């Protein structure tokens, strides 16, 4: 027992455990079970959690397991009283609770499924910084009664209104910053929206769905790469904020969008000098035009010239966005570490050492694996290559050959091959045509053969008939005559 | 003696050497007369012959032969000085032999030389000085050969050079530029990489090169330019050659068409430019006013829609086989020919098309459709409010499922992971230059590469390809062979019943002739009989 169980009333908080000693631990407290109502397990080197071992504590109302080591499945369904559950800072990757949870902190980890049983109360759900990469992620429960739903830094591409109708009536807040969200769809009406925060992604189009959002307070599709908005679209009066810089807008869109949410331009323009400190968004470009409050452009067909340019990468003959991109990439871990700094906890040096050697026990085991897939796809390279050398001929190689070097040699023969190939060809379709010529010569050869034919057969025929006129004058003479 | 000796048969040509036949053996032989002044046949050919060796008794014997005609006829090689007493020959024909080289003063004695065909034969070089003696060569031809090389020096005399043929060589150099009075010339199928224009060639195909430079002076006469099958990256070179009639740029590496180098196009009338990697086309910016036939199929384009104003003024207009969402054309358009299938159309863009063209001016169609694609007027499409911002996302939500890819125990792990840590850099490393090298070859070949796939599928991709490749142009050449033989074949029938026909020409005769004594017979005693009866 260097384990340390400390009560304040009906709150427990247990210390310097570890997962070789946290059963005898809770054991420890069934004799007292109907008094934990609170358990509080942060801060140590625990790795796995029993659904079971806790079962008998029927009252226990919060768990909390931050900062501790957790991977894998941490699975607690089977906790029926469960409302609170924190597990900020592990490594948990599939997560499933119980039909009492009301909120559910589990911000920092590698989150990428959640269920929750079915059940009755509203959920204030926590999801900041995790892998969750589509909504249907979280089990059709995680999406009922949700009135607050933080899912910013996860790794979402398209968001589906729809997938959270079950939340129509309750859902206060919805922050999907820091995706990489290039669609949003459905059409569903969030009777109790405040905010909606889509900053940070990449969709290029405000349309008809964003309906859904129409009662917002506050909304931002800051650095986006917006190009269009959906002119239907109507705010109420209730909207305030309302962030858009970032984007790159078609001033037809701005004017008709504003057209009919007149309001909506002076929100626009508060908004950006409370952010900002002056009434416009400072353009990348100096020369680029404001429409009310953002940086605008009359463009020919600005989605054409984007596919376009993505698809003269694919096509290009050979393999400045690079800055775009590196900077978009620190923005992004900028986050992400400002994020692992706003939920840290305090922890004991030797906990500490506790906890890095199961951390670095995992990344050893990671690394293993890739160092091995790598070691496979080497020998599959080598492979291929040897079936390949021995499927045309090469010329002889005096040194040692590298993969790149037999790639090269292999492909120049083949290239070799075809054009030795191509040369017999043309050569065939010469002669083709010097015996087609010939023919033609031999052929009038042949008329003129059969048609001088023809004559000796006519003049045959005449010296005949000649020789007949005469054979007729023999026999008129000699009856005549004898 | 004058053992073996042929003697000539007036026939086209006033002389025909027949069943002659040299070898390599042949020590001594004899043509015409031992008069040579009694052989002044000047339009010579043989039949029915075969000479391993051009023997130089020939035109030691012949000295006012003005057409020679020698082809196909086994020559393996010319003596040394066969054509030292050639002075008269003015054109001379070679082709489809084996003659292996050349002697290097062949030609110093046929000055007025102005015809030369050498097509067919095993050519590997040129010895230098061969035409510096015929100023007067005005055809030339050596298509296929094995000539690696024509030397800058080789036409320097031959400043009247009019046509010349150099087709399917495997020549790496030769500088046409050099000789300003090519009228037609073809370097067809050979080895070339840069291609200099001379002055004032009217029509040239360097087709089947692998070119990717064009230089030489502004040429304004060049009609007919065959390009296709190479690899060209750019087209401002175009800008010397203001009077193209026809272009065909086909089959080269042209990533986008701009109408900058073409201003300047008087009389351009037909642009090819299938099977490129267009991915974008500007022509209406300035349209080529009279352009009638324009191919762009098997490309990638995408946006082609503000092109408008030229396609309305063409005849021809191929978009097959791209990506094109829309198109539009004026009531008042031109076109009688259109291909319009295998694209992404919008739909409504198809209807609003298909009020100002109709078939059978659209000359093809679409057979089947993709899930949410469906027929109008023949061709595949979708319905759509926004169809580039449609093809914008098709196109993401593909690429984005590849875009998804004692604490002395604490320090012997922290020294274990970066030991793995390296070994896994070294290893990405090690086999980098690689994976650049199998992406360039997909790219090359135009395939289309799996991002999921493992590395070896990939390098097999390329393998796959080039031994289908290889087999399916073994199997048209073995194809064109076939031909060839059989073609072979029926001219031997053909002579062997000319040979037929010839002889009953000759049974007829001999009928005539006695036919013809039987008459005068017949007349003798007709004659006979008149006198006995006073
Ligand atoms: C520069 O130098 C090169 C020489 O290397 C020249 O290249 C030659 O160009 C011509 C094109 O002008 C090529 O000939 C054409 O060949 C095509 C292809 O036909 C092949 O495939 C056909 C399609 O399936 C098939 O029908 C063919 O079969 C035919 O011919 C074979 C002969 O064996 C025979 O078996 C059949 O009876 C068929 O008739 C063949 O396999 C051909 O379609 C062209 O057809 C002729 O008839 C059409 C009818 O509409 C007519 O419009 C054409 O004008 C033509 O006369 C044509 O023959 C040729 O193959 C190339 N030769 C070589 C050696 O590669 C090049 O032209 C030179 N350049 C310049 C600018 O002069
Ligand atoms: C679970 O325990 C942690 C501490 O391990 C609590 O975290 C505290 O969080 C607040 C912010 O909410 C910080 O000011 C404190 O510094 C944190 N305490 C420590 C020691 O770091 C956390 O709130 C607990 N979770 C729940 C749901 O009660
Ligand atoms: C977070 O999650 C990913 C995937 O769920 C983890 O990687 C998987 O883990 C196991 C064991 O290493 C492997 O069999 C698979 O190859 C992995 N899948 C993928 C896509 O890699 C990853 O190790 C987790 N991160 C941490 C630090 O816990
Ligand atoms: C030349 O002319 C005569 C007359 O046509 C040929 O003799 C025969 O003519 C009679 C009368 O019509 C026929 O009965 C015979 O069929 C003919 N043939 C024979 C065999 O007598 C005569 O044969 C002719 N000679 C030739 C071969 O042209
Ligand atoms: C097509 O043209 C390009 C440009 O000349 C060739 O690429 C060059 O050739 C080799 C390596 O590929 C080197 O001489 C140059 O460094 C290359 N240049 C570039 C820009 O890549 C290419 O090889 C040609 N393609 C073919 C098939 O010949
Ligand atoms: C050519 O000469 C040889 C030998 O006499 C002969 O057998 C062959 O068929 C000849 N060709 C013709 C058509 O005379
Ligand atoms: C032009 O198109 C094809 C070949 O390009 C030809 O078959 C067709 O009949 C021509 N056009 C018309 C109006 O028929």
């Amino acid at each position: 027992a260097i384990h340390e169980i400390k009560q304040n009333g009906n709150r427990y908080k247990i210390e310097k455990v570890t997962d070789s000693s946290l059963k005898q631990a809770l054991a420890s407290l069934r004799q007292s079970a109907w008094n934990v109502k609170e358990l509080d397990l942060s801060g140590n080197p625990l790795s796995q959690i029993s659904a079971a071992d806790l079962a008998p504590f029927t009252k226990l109302e919060l768990l909390n397991l931050s900062s501790n080591v957790l991977y894998e499945t941490l699975d607690l369904e089977s906790l029926s009283t469960l409302r609170t559950l924190d597990l900020n800072n592990n490594y948990v990757q599939e997560l499933l609770v119980g039909p009492s949870i009301e909120t559910l902190h589990a911000a920092n980890n590698n989150i990428s499924r959640v269920s929750c049983s079915r059940g009755q109360g509203k959920k204030n759900i926590y999801l900041a910084n995790n892998k969750i990469t589509m909504l249907r992620d979280l089990d059709e429960g995680c999406r009922s009664r949700v009135q607050y739903l933080d899912l910013k830094l996860n790794e979402i591409d398209t968001v589906n209104f729809a997938e959270l109708a079950a939340s129509s009536d309750t859902l206060e807040h919805l922050n999907l910053q820091y995706n990489f969200i290039y669609d949003v769809k459905g059409q569903v009406v969030f009777a109790k929206l405040k905010t909606l925060d889509l900053s940070s992604n990449k969709l290029a189009f405000m349309g008809p769905e964003f309906q859904s959002a129409a009662g917002v307070t506050w909304i931002s599709l800051r650095n986006n790469k917006l190009v269009l908005i959906e002119k239907a679209l109507r705010f109420s009066q209730n909207l305030e904020h309302f962030d858009l810089r970032g984007n790159g807008f078609h001033c037809g869109t701005l004017r008709d969008f504003f057209s009919k949410n007149q309001r909506v331009q002076t929100v626009a323009k508060q908004t950006v000098k409370k952010l900002t400190g002056q009434n416009e968004e400072e353009c990348t470009v100096p020369t680029l035009g404001h429409y009310g409050a953002y940086c605008c452009e009359d463009l020919p067909a600005p989605f054409a010239d984007r596919l376009i340019a993505l698809k003269r990468k694919e096509h290009a003959l050979l393999s400045t966005e690079r800055l775009e991109c590196e900077r978009e990439n620190q923005a992004r871990q900028r986050e992400i570490d400002a994020l692992k700094e706003q939920y840290r906890t305090v922890i004991d040096q030797v906990t500490l050492r506790k906890q890095a050697k199961i951390t670095l026990e995992q990344k050893k085991k990671a690394l293993d694996e890739q160092v091995s897939n790598g070691r496979r796809a080497h020998a599959e390279l080598d492979g291929t290559l040897q079936q390949a050398v021995g499927q045309i001929e090469l010329q002889h190689a005096t040194e040692e050959q590298s993969p790149l070097q037999l790639l090269r040699a292999i492909v120049k023969r083949y290239e070799e091959m075809y054009v030795e190939q191509q040369s017999v060809q043309n050569n065939a379709i010469r002669d083709w045509d010097m015996y087609q010529h010939k023919e033609t010569q031999l052929a009038e050869e042949n008329a003129r053969l059969k048609k001088l034919n023809g004559e000796a057969d006519l003049a045959l025929a005449s010296a005949n008939a000649t020789l007949q006129e005469l054979v007729v004058r023999e026999q008129n003479l000699a009856s005549q005559l004898g | 003696p004058r053992q073996p000796e042929y003697k000539c048969i007036d026939s086209q040509y006033d002389c025909v050497f027949y069943d002659v036949h040299i070898d390599m053996q042949t020590q001594d032989v004899y043509f015409g007369f031992e008069d040579i002044t009694l052989n002044n046949q000047k339009i010579v050919t043989f039949k029915n012959s075969t000479m391993r060796k051009l023997p130089a008794a020939l035109l030691d014997s012949f000295r006012q032969v003005e057409l020679l005609n020698l082809n196909d006829l086994q020559i393996e090689e010319i003596d040394t000085y066969a054509f030292a007493y050639a002075h008269t020959i003015q054109k001379l024909y070679m082709g489809f032999n084996a003659i292996r080289y050349l002697p290097p003063h062949v030609f110093q004695n046929v000055p007025l030389l102005t015809v030369l065909v050498l097509e067919r034969n095993d050519l590997s070089s040129l010895p230098r000085g061969i035409f510096h003696n015929t100023p007067k060569l005005t055809t030339l031809s050596m298509s296929n050969n094995n000539l690696e090389r024509i030397e800058d020096d080789t036409f320097q005399a031959t400043t009247s050079l009019q046509n010349l043929q150099l087709s399917s060589n495997r020549l790496t150099h030769v500088d046409l530029s050099l000789i300003p009075s090519l009228f037609h010339a073809n370097v067809s199928y050979n080895l070339l990489s840069t291609l200099a224009i001379p002055i004032a060639v009217e029509e040239l195909d360097a087709s089947h090169n692998s070119i990717n430079v064009v230089r030489g002076p502004v040429n304004v006469e060049l009609t007919i330019l065959k390009l296709q099958h190479n690899n060209l990256t750019d087209t401002a070179w175009l800008l010397n050659y203001p009077g193209l009639v026809e272009v065909d740029l086909s089959y080269n590496e042209l990533e986008k068409i701009m109408y900058h180098p073409f201003v300047k196009m008087q009389r351009l009338e037909r642009l090819y430019i299938s099977n490129n990697r267009l991915v974008a086309l500007n022509l209406y910016g300035q349209p080529i006013p009279t352009l009638k036939v324009l191919d762009l199929s098997h490309n990638h384009l995408l946006h082609v829609e503000r092109n408008q104003p030229q396609f309305d003024r063409l005849e021809n207009l191929y978009l097959d086989h791209n990506s094109i969402v829309t198109l539009k054309l004026s009531t008042h358009h031109t076109l009688k020919n259109l291909t319009l299938s295998h694209n992404d159309w919008d739909c409504n863009s198809l209807r609003a098309l298909f009020r100002n063209v109709a078939r059978p001016a659209v000359d093809d169609a679409d057979q089947h459709c993709k899930i949410d694609y469906q027929l109008e007027h023949g061709l595949c499409c979708k319905e759509s409010d926004k169809p580039y911002l449609d093809r914008l996302l098709q196109y993401i939500a593909l690429t984005s499922v590849v875009e998804k890819v004692l604490e002395a125990e604490v320090n012997e792990l922290r020294a274990e992971v970066q030991q793995l840590t390296n070994e896994q850099i070294q290893q990405e490393q090690l086999l980098q230059g690689l994976h650049a090298e199998i992406d360039t070859n997909l790219r090359r070949y135009r395939l289309p590469k799996d991002g999921l796939a493992r590395s070896s599928d990939n390098l097999n991709k390329v393998f796959t390809h080039l031994k289908e490749r290889q087999a399916f142009k073994l199997r048209e050449t073995q194809a064109r062979r076939t031909e060839a033989d059989a073609k072979q074949k029926e001219t031997e029938d053909l002579e062997q019943e000319n040979i037929a026909l010839e002889k009953q020409l000759d049974n007829k005769r001999a009928k005539q002739a006695e036919l013809r004594q039987e008459t005068s017979l017949k007349r003798q005693k007709v004659k006979q009989l008149e006198a006995k009866k006073n």
